[PDB]
């Protein structure tokens, strides 16, 4: 279902792209998946422990 | 002048005061710990550099001797305060002078598993690739042609 | 500038000795007002003494021959 | 809003009591940021001494956790809600679905 | 203020006189990363030189072989040759010869000295020599290329003709060996924290490390100077004219912060552009109707408080509409 | 030839949009590529001068915590909305707008009282709803033009400077780019083999010129790498 699903749009199948590096501007090998995670902050900042 | 001056000076926040941090802070060991200390190595001593935040930069393999994650682990340290103390803590509770665990001869300076894949995947050679079968000069020529 | 220590602990007998003289030399040249035989680069009295004790010039007898240098020569002085 | 839902988050931020939720159905009259009139649609209206509802969304308020708990509107000028749909996104919600 | 920081060395250390360490303090928050890689990336590839690209052995045509009189292999005597530097002048290609017996191993010094190149270091050991009847020659061709070309696209150069056959070498035309920059944190009085570069560099020893470091500079300045701002600044010339009507009295009189009952009122004496409302002095507005103390005062307030006066004397209007 | 080779020069401004860009750099010898493009698409994304908002002024509401009868968007999201908005400054370096609007629907950026030397990218940026017939706005924004990014807190230098209550503060993030890409291909040179160039497609929010951001980034690196083009030691 994600496959066809990631078909539908024109991602790759794998859901794995190969990445550029910002600092020296090359080629990741072994291309990195990457896509879209939820995330959360937890109840545990910094400025009520430091 | 006085005391006061000085503590309206460091609580006024001003560029001076920053240089005489980083000379107080030069070759004066702080003591870090964790929370739960098993053994020994759960209090090492440590040179200080400054950064900027909130939070403890702290050494990735030191961890290894403390069992201490990046998972939301609360450290705390300490400042000798005396000459002794200072000494002591640069000759005794320093890291590097911690290699080796109080129960096994083996290090404690294990590589973590970040360090490891790379150098596994740095070693792991396959049949065929860019520049297969050639010869080089030496380890820096090496390095130009991969860079 | 300073890493490790074991160049010193070599040379002496274990680690208490050491740190016990190297701090009495660090208190000696702090408040003693005495000037650091190797030369200083820009640091605390402790990196000073720990130079010291590892070239080898700096030792439990040569600080008991120098205190008791020190102190003939101030009895001399008061006659 | 959370893209890999569950399904679950359109009933979790209704059931919960931080939404407003439409108590009766109708147009929505009188938006704003602080309160929200709905005029009662005349099928479900009372037959006698009838009115509008008032929900009075509730601002950046202390709570239990120290935690800032407010109430934004999501509907517009005559925009109809029915009965029982939300009206104001409450904290950590988007159009009636979990935001965590 | 759109002005950066110019960075200001603290150390170079010229250690082995050609290993070579530069510092620099400070950069911005991320100049140091791109300054490094575009160091690298110009003097690992794009950096011009000279060094041994063609040999010719007398005795052996072959890569593959076994020649007696050496105890190294032939491969072992192309890795030795190919790490020696040479410099040569505007000649962009020479050919060299090697000529030479003996007992001991020849090496650089055994060069022919010829006034169109130099060696850098006579005493690098290029062959071991048996000490007995072993008589060996051989012919180097060096030129003038752009940076480091691999043995494979060499050996394709050479398919495409080879009429003699000709041996060939990994050629480095690149004068700099190896090349790391590292970037770490640097404290300032009042930024937070920049970057301190620490580039360490060695080059083959034909030039200096700090040599090459201004030849990358220079190349990239070469490079990027079709596009610093056509000049310095590009703007030594000022121009403040003054024109004859104030661009306020242009906009309508309603952009005066005004109240909509004031605007109404105004509205009502067929009174739009403030350019039209300058020229209207209080004697009309006591006049006109529903015009009371709160609508004369904001009339009076928020339209002469932006520097203009209420009754003036213009004749300029409207330029030109 | 083998040695002093060309200089690249810029051919091409075409944009696609109001805002994507697309210029072609050409051409370039070898290797020069990657590393012009890595080095552009960093002093792009670092600092560029920006003319965002960092300061806002608003009569009725006294602190962003609250809420103002009129407005359908509580004041959090009124400071996002403006901070999303985007203007040109020409003449000054700092300037005050002034907003006035009233009666029911969407107040945008056009509703502003522009000025000369104040120029708005895109008018259609909406900013508020006013919910209300009988409800005015009238609020004061502060855009200043300076270099890179600068969080709300520590901006402020003095508690006394914003003693009045009604002066809000935002983190003027003032960056026109928000996105640069770039590829190189095989340039079409005349007669000659393995040229370099570089089209480099840029996602900003249109307030910047395209030529004039490649040539002040060029000319912020130049002017960074003349600090060791005649390095010796000095301090
Ligand atoms: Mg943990």
């Amino acid at each position: 279902e994600i496959k066809e699903l990631l078909k539908l749009g024109d991602l790759p199948t794998s859901g794995q792209i190969r990445l550029y590096d910002g600092r020296t501007g090359e080629q990741f090998e072994r291309p990195v998946t990457v896509g879209y995670m939820y995330m959360l902050k937890l109840n545990h900042l910094v400025d009520d422990k430091m | 002048t006085t005391i006061k001056a000085a503590k309206k000076m460091v609580e006024r926040e001003e560029a001076v005061v920053w240089d005489i941090l980083d000379e107080v802070i030069r070759e004066h060991p702080v003591l870090l710990n964790r929370a739960p200390t098993l053994h020994r190595l759960g209090i090492q001593a440590f040179e200080p550099v400054l950064i900027e935040g909130k939070a403890i930069q702290l050494h990735p393999l030191v961890c290894a001797a403390y069992n201490a994650d990046f998972d939301g682990d609360q450290m705390a340290v300490h400042v000798p305060l005396t000459l002794e103390a200072q000494l002591e803590a640069r000759a005794l509770m320093m890291s590097t002078n911690n290699i080796l665990s109080p129960a096994n001869g083996e290090p404690i300076i294990v590589p973590s598993q970040d360090v490891v894949l790379g150098l596994y995947y740095m070693t792991r050679d396959c049949v065929n690739a860019k520049g297969e079968g050639m010869v080089l000069t030496g380890p820096k020529e090496a390095e130009r042609l991969y860079r | 500038a300073r890493v490790t220590v074991q160049d010193a602990v070599e040379k002496i007998g274990n680690r208490f000795d050491l740190v016990l003289v190297a701090a009495r030399r660090a208190r000696q040249m702090q408040v003693g007002g005495k000037d650091p035989l190797v030369p200083e680069e820009n640091d605390k009295t402790t990196v000073i003494a720990l130079r010291e004790i590892e070239e080898g010039l700096i030792n439990n007898q040569i600080l008991d021959v120098r205190e008791r240098q020190e102190q003939q020569e101030q009895e001399a002085a008061e006659l | 809003k959370p893209l890999v839902g569950t399904g679950m988050e359109r009933a979790v931020a209704v059931d919960s009591g931080v939404t407003a939720v439409a108590k009766r159905g109708g147009v929505v009259q009188y938006v704003d940021a602080s309160r929200i009139v709905i005029k009662v649609n005349e099928d479900e209206m009372y037959p006698g001494e009838a009115g509008i509802d008032i929900y009075n969304l509730t601002k950046y308020t202390r709570s239990n956790q120290n935690t800032c708990i407010n109430q934004m509107p999501c509907v517009s000028l005559g925009e109809p809600v029915e009965r029982g749909d939300v009206l104001a996104d409450g904290p950590s919600t988007d159009l009636g679905e979990l935001a965590l | 203020v759109t002005e950066f920081l110019k960075p200001r060395l603290v150390d170079i250390e010229q250690v082995s006189s050609t290993h070579a360490k530069v510092t620099l303090e400070p950069l911005e928050r991320g100049f140091g990363h791109t300054l490094g890689n575009a160091l690298r990336r110009i003097l690992l590839s794009s950096m011009p030189g000279c060094a041994v690209t063609e040999v010719e052995i007398d005795g052996v045509l072959h890569e593959y072989s076994t020649k007696e009189g050496v105890q190294e292999d032939i491969l072992e005597i192309l890795l030795n040759l190919k790490g020696l530097a040479v410099r040569v002048q505007g000649k962009d290609e020479v050919i060299l010869t090697l000529n030479k017996s003996g007992i001991g191993p020849v090496t650089a010094a055994d060069i022919t000295h010829d006034g169109d190149v130099e060696i850098v270091k006579p005493q690098h050991v290029i062959c071991h020599l048996t000490d007995e009847n072993a008589s060996i020659s051989m012919r180097i061709k060096v030129q003038r290329g752009r940076g480091y070309v691999p043995a494979s696209t060499r050996i394709h150069s050479e398919e495409d003709e080879r009429p003699i056959g000709r041996l060939l070498v990994d050629a480095c035309y690149s004068p700099v060996e190896r090349i790391a920059y590292n970037v770490e944190a640097a404290r300032v009085e009042q930024r937070t924290d920049l970057d301190k570069l620490v580039i360490e560099m060695e080059t083959n020893g034909t030039i200096d490390p700090e040599e090459a470091i201004r030849r990358a500079a220079t190349i990239l300045a070469e490079q990027l100077e079709a596009f610093v701002d056509l000049r310095d600044v590009r703007q030594p010339e000022v121009k403040e004219e003054k024109p004859e009507f104030d661009p306020i009295l242009l906009r309508p009189v309603d952009d005066l912060e005004l109240t909509v009952r004031s605007a109404n009122c105004l509205k009502a004496e067929a009174i739009h552009y403030i350019g039209d409302l300058v020229q209207r002095t209080e004697v009309e507005l006591l006049k006109t109707p529903n015009l009371g103390k709160k609508s004369l005062t904001e009339i009076k307030d928020v339209l002469a408080s932006r520097g203009l006066s209420l009754g003036m004397r213009l004749e300029n209007w409207p330029p030109a509409s």
